[PDB]
């Protein structure tokens, strides 16, 4: 049957998945839980904290210091920035290994990524994440809940609508290789503006569907209609990405001092 | 101008 095909889809996806995410929601989980062993994060709580361990990494990554003489709020949000170029690149990579997607009008791809990289990214965000923090650099670093909170207005509450999506998301313990499906599901989206051929999208995304289906029922047996569920949690990450998208106007309002990074330019132009 | 164009473009 087509039900084999199917598993064997599911299992490419993972392994891609695997290979283009170097933390996994399951190394993460150890970390935030108890297994490292070996890692232990450096846990920033407040001002002082984030002084201590600005990543402490002497400074290893791309783009030296210097990003100073800007304050907290401002720094924090521009490495949040950054991060989400890193991940749009480890995102694409994955993209491109699902059966179908580079042979659609280039185009579509460019549509597809600009209009589901974010919805990507808060539902692997909330990997990362635990009712009191969320990891950062790969694990190095474990930021509360609180202090992002406590950022200066409209910094404050940047990340708290993620953190309430997470909590809510985190309950239906999905694993990597749940994810990696669902993950497929979203980027496969026949209904993002400004397609030229939606056929051949739905089609690959039926396909995605279908094998998202049989893997939750085998993975997850005992848990009612998590298919369902899951398929609800698409359209709140649509909602995050257009409550994002707001307070990021609010912001362009008072700084001038921010300016965004030019992939985060060109995913957001036009976006919502 | 498109850099999501360029990313997906280069080879794997
Ligand atoms: C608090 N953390 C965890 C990462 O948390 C994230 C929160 C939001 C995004 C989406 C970005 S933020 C923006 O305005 N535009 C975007 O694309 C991506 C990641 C930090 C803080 C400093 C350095 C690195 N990590």
């Amino acid at each position: 049957p087509e039900s084999a095909d199917l598993r064997a889809l599911a299992k490419h996806l993972y392994d891609s998945y695997i290979k283009s995410f170097p933390l996994t929601k399951a190394k993460a989980r150890a970390i935030l839980t108890g297994k490292t062993t070996d890692k232990s994060p450096f846990v920033i709580y407040d001002m002082n904290s984030l002084m201590m361990g600005e990543d402490k990494i002497k400074f290893k990554h791309i783009t030296p210091l210097q990003e100073q003489s800007k304050e907290v709020a401002i720094r924090i949000f521009q490495g949040c920035q950054f991060r989400s170029v890193e991940a749009v690149q480890e995102i694409t990579e994955y993209a491109k290994s699902i059966p179908g997607f580079v042979n659609l009008d280039l185009n579509d791809q460019v549509t597809l990524l600009k209009y589901g990289v974010h919805e990507i990214i808060y539902t692997m965000l909330a990997s990362l994440m635990n009712k009191d923090g969320v990891l950062i650099s790969e694990g190095q670093g474990f930021m509360t809940r609180e202090f992002l909170k406590s950022l200066r207005k409209p910094f404050g509450d940047f990340m708290e609508p993620k953190f309430e999506f997470a909590v809510k998301f985190n309950a239906l313990e999905l694993d990597d290789s749940d994810l990696a499906i669902f993950i497929a599901v979203i980027i496969l989206s026949g209904d993002r503006p400004g397609l030229l051929n939606v056929k051949p999208i739905e089609d690959i995304q039926d396909n995605l569907l279908q094998a998202l289906e049989l893997q939750l029922k085998l993975n997850h047996p005992e848990s009612s209609q998590l298919f369902a569920k899951l398929l609800q949690k698409m359209t709140d990450l649509r909602q995050i990405v257009t409550e994002h998208v707001q307070l990021l106007q609010v912001i362009k309002k008072t700084e001038t001092d921010m300016s965004l990074h030019p992939l985060l330019q060109e995913i957001y132009k036009d976006l919502y | 101008p498109s850099i999501l164009k360029k990313i997906l473009l280069e080879e794997p």
